[PDB]
């Protein structure tokens, strides 16, 4: 029911919101994510140089 | 053993690498030949008793 097209035309609006949230500074650390982890069950571990 | 492997293979590879260095550095270093032929490089000549 087109009425007014002013405010209250079309409610349940979206109130000017994105699904993506804007971290305005850079906070990311790259080294630990691209040097990759390795598991270990024991705990006798052992390397050889 | 845990990272040694062994007693043998371990010890072997690792006299390699120290003689593969030993030569490098020997090849490098400059030397000219000493052995006693006096002469006699080509022409076999048989070690000529006495």
């Amino acid at each position: 029911n087109p009425t007014l097209f002013v405010s209250y035309d079309q409610n349940g609006k979206k109130l000017s919101f994105a699904n993506w949230i804007s971290v305005l500074s850079p906070q990311d650390t790259p080294f630990v994510s691209m040097t990759g982890k390795e598991s270990i069950n024991q705990t006798i571990f052992s390397w050889q140089t | 053993n845990y990272g040694r492997g062994r007693e043998l293979m371990y010890q072997l590879e690792k006299k390699g690498k120290e003689i593969k260095r030993d030569l490098e550095k020997i090849l490098l270093s400059g030397q000219a030949r000493t052995d006693v032929l006096a002469d006699q490089y080509l022409t076999n000549s048989a070690a000529d008793p006495a």
